[PDB]
RNA sequence: GCGGUGGAAACUACCAAGCUGGAGUACGGUAGGGGCAGAGGGAAUUUCCGGUGGAGCGGUGAAAUGCGUAGAGAUCGGAAAGAACACCAACGGCGAAAGCACUCUGCUGGGCCGACACUGACACUGAGAGACGAAAGCUAGGGGAGCGAAUGGGAUUAGAUACCCCAGUAGUCCUAGCCGUAAACGAUGGAUACUAGGCGCUGUGCGUAUCGACCCGUGCAGUGUUGUAGCUAACGCGUUAAGUAUCCC
C-alpha cells in the first residue's frame, strides 16, 4: 500500500510538524522530520517514475 | 541453604581470617578465603564477598563478621601487648 | 532469587531493604545477583522511595 | 476491571504524603479536591485508599501560606491509583504542591 | 543480491574453498545455472544440484579434492572476475585469450549462449567476457 | 577509426508483464542516561544570623602570605544562594556523531522482533548543498557558592613572568544567537554478499522443564574478549576484518 505510506507520512510530517514549531530547539527530531521528507520524496519520485495521471491524482489530493 | 564457618589464626605479626561460606537455593562452590599477612583490609575483604554472593542470608553474613570482628579485635590487643 | 512475581515498586518495602545495606545504599548487580533489567529496575524504585522518605540518605554510624 | 477504560487515555498513580495532626477534613477535602480532579478527569477515578501513618527517614520544610514552621517525622501516606488524560497533569501537581496539607506528592505512570 | 549475481557465485566459490569446505550453496538464476552447467563439465567441479528451501531453488555444489594432505586439494582454483559492472568488457574473436596457454578458460557471453574459449574459438564469434578461471 | 548494409540476441540498455528474498508500510510487542520542556528532591560547600568557648585556625617537602581577642576555627540551630547530582556504575544501555545518569510528568525521534497483513525494486552512495556539531571564544541580558587563565602577594630558586601556597577577575550556569574547530579516535567513509571455533553481555523468539519464577539449547540483531584461514613491512586484524569480491565518495 503506497498511498498509505505518502498520506501516512503526511500526517506524520503534520503532526510532528505542529509539535516543533511551538516547540523550537529539539535538534533530535529534526532528523525524524527530514528522513521522512526524504523518505515519501523518494516515494513520489517512484510512484511519478511509474504513472502519469496516477501521481496527478497523489498530487491533487493534497 | 547450608550453615557457616569463619576460621582465624593468630599469629603475633598476622591475622588470617578464613571464610567459609554456603550455598544458597543455588548450587555453588565457595572456598575459604583467607585474608592474608599483610595490612590490607580483612573485615571489608570477608564482608564485601559475604554481600557480593547474597547467596549468604543476614544472619550468617551477620554471625560470621562478629565471630571475625572479635578475633580482629583479639589480635589488636595481643599485637599492642605481648600476649605471648 | 526472590523475584516473588509481583513487580517492584516503591510500595514493596520487603524485597527492597533487602537491596539497600543498613547504611542505605545501593548495592551493585553483581552482590545483589539480579539481571540487569532487575537491577535497574529496583534502582528507579529504589531511588523513587528515597525521594519520599522512606529510605535514609544517610544512616548515622553506630558502635557497640 | 481496569483494562476497560485505557482505550482513549492513560493511567496513572499519585503518591502523596500528608500532615499527620489532623484527622478531619483529611479525608474529607483531599477527596473533594479529588472532586476537583473528577472535574478535570472523569475516568475510573477508584482506589483512593489510604495508607497508615508511619515514621518516615527525614523531613523539613512545610512551607504553610506564611507559616514556615512545621518540622516532621510523621505522615499520612494517600495514593490515589486514578485514571485520566494525559493533559492537565500539570495542574493536578500544582494541585499537589500548592496545597497545605499535601506535601511531597510524586505521581507515577504505571505500566 | 547485493549489486552482482556473478561475484555472488564467484566470491563464493574462493570463500569456499580458501577455507577449504568442499560445498557451495547458492541461488540458481540462468547465467549461474549456465555457468556451473559449462564448468561442471570442465573438471574443476564435482557435482551440482538444484533443490528447494522455500521453494527457491539453490545450487549446492560439490568441489573438487584429492586425498588426506597438508591441504586436501592441490591446484589452487583461482577464480577472477574481468567485466566489472560499470567497466563491461568485450572482445572481438582475435582478443578472445589462451589463458596461461590454455590452462584456464574464459567464459563469455556469446550471441549463441556462453561459451569457453574452445567453443567460441571455432565459432568464431565473438562477445563480453564474463570472468577466466585458471 | 568512421560510415553504409545484411544477419545473431546471451549480457548492458529498451518495451511489456508478473515475482519476492532487497526495501518499506500497516499491526502487536519490546528495551533505552535518545531529545526538548515543566515540576520536585536531598547531601555537600560558602556566606549571613543567633548560643557556647577562648588562641590559634589554615597551609607545606619545610615554611610563609592569609585569617584570628573586633572572638577565628570547632559545635548546634536558623535562613539564603548558586552549581553539580555520591552508592547504583557494569570490560554496562541509547544516539548518526558530539554527547547522554537525582526522580517524576508531558510532547516526540530512532532501533530491534513476529505474522505474510499490504506495495512491488521504491535500492546503495552522494559532487556542490543543508543540518547538527565537546571545550575554549564573542554579542545581548541575567546570575555568580565552589573551582579558576590573567593578575597580586608569599615561598623554593643564582634567577622564577612557572610547578607549591593565599587571595582572586573574565569564564564556568542559564536565555537568545554567532563561531564550526578538537587526539571530533575505533588514529579504521558507507552499503551488500560470502568465509572456523571458544568464552561473554544486552534485547527479544521458539522448544524443554514445570504449568511459574527459574534453567538448557537455539532463531536473529547489537556489544566484547581470545582465535583458524587469509592479509599484512611488522605489530596485529580476524563474521563488528585491516579477509575475499562489487559499488559510491
Amino acid at each position: 500500500s503506497v498511498e498509505f505510506q505518502v498520506f501516512c507520512f503526511t500526517n506524520k510530517i503534520r503532526r510532528l510538524t505542529l509539535h516543533l514549531e511551538l516547540h523550537k530547539k529539539d535538534y533530535s527530531s529534526q532528523r525524524g522530520l527530514r528522513k521522512t521528507l526524504g523518505k515519501r520524496q523518494r516515494l513520489l519520485a517512484y510512484l511519478l517514475k511509474i504513472n502519469g495521471v496516477r501521481y496527478k491524482e497523489l498530487i491533487s489530493k493534497l | 541453604k547450608p550453615r557457616l564457618v569463619l576460621k582465624f589464626i593468630w599469629m603475633e605479626k598476622n591475622i588470617g581470617l578464613a571464610l567459609d561460606q554456603t550455598i544458597p537455593g543455588h548450587g555453588t562452590v565457595p572456598l575459604s578465603p583467607y585474608y592474608f599477612w599483610p595490612r590490607k583490609d580483612a573485615w571489608e575483604e570477608l564482608k564485601v564477598l559475604l554481600e557480593n554472593k547474597p547467596w549468604i542470608s543476614q544472619k550468617q553474613m551477620i554471625i560470621l563478621l562478629n565471630q571475625a570482628t572479635d578475633i580482629i579485635n583479639l589480635w589488636q590487643q595481643s599485637g599492642g601487648n605481648l600476649a605471648s | 532469587p526472590i523475584q516473588s512475581g509481583d513487580r517492584i515498586d516503591y510500595r514493596n518495602m520487603s524485597l527492597i531493604s533487602r537491596f539497600i545495606s543498613e547504611q542505605g545504599k545501593i548495592l551493585s548487580r553483581r552482590v545483589n545477583r539480579l539481571t540487569l533489567k532487575q537491577q535497574r529496575l529496583i534502582t528507579s524504585a529504589i531511588k523513587q522511595a528515597r525521594i519520599l522518605s522512606l529510605l535514609p540518605f544517610l544512616n548515622n554510624e553506630k558502635q557497640f | 476491571p481496569e483494562p476497560q477504560c485505557p482505550p482513549g487515555l492513560r493511567q496513572y498513580e499519585t503518591m502523596a504524603v500528608l500532615r499527620p495532626d489532623m484527622t478531619e477534613d483529611e479525608r474529607l477535602t483531599l477527596t473533594q479536591k479529588y472532586e476537583e480532579l473528577l472535574v478535570a478527569g472523569g475516568a475510573m477515578y477508584v482506589e483512593v485508599f489510604n495508607r497508615g501513618v508511619i515514621p518516615l527517614a527525614y523531613s523539613i520544610k512545610r512551607k504553610n501560606k506564611a507559616g514556615e514552621t512545621n518540622n516532621y517525622l510523621d505522615g499520612i501516606y494517600l495514593l490515589f491509583t486514578y485514571f485520566t488524560k494525559p493533559e492537565s497533569i500539570s495542574p493536578l501537581e500544582a494541585a499537589l504542591v500548592t496545597d497545605d496539607d499535601v506535601i511531597r506528592s510524586s505521581s507515577f505512570k504505571i505500566r | 543480491m547485493g549489486k552482482d549475481t556473478i561475484a555472488d557465485i564467484i566470491t563464493c566459490i574462493r570463500n569456499a574453498d580458501m577455507n577449504r569446505k568442499g560445498t557451495v550453496r547458492i541461488v540458481s538464476t540462468n547465467i549461474t545455472e549456465n555457468i556451473v552447467k559449462i564448468l561442471l563439465r570442465e573438471g574443476f567441479i564435482e557435482n551440482a544440484r538444484k533443490h528447494q528451501e522455500r521453494n527457491k531453488y539453490f545450487l549446492v555444489l560439490t568441489l573438487r579434492h584429492r586425498r588426506n594432505k597438508k591441504g586436501p586439494y592441490l591446484n589452487t582454483f583461482h577464480l577472477k572476475r574481468v567485466s566489472r559492472p560499470g567497466l563491461r568488457i568485450y572482445s572481438n574473436y582475435q582478443r578472445i585469450p589462451r589463458i596461461l596457454g590454455g590452462m584456464g578458460i574464459a567464459i563469455l557471453s556469446t550471441s549463441r549462449g556462453i561459451m569457453t574459449d574452445r567453443e567460441a574459438r571455432l565459432e568464431g564469434i565473438g562477445g563480453e567476457i564474463l570472468c577466466y578461471i585458471w
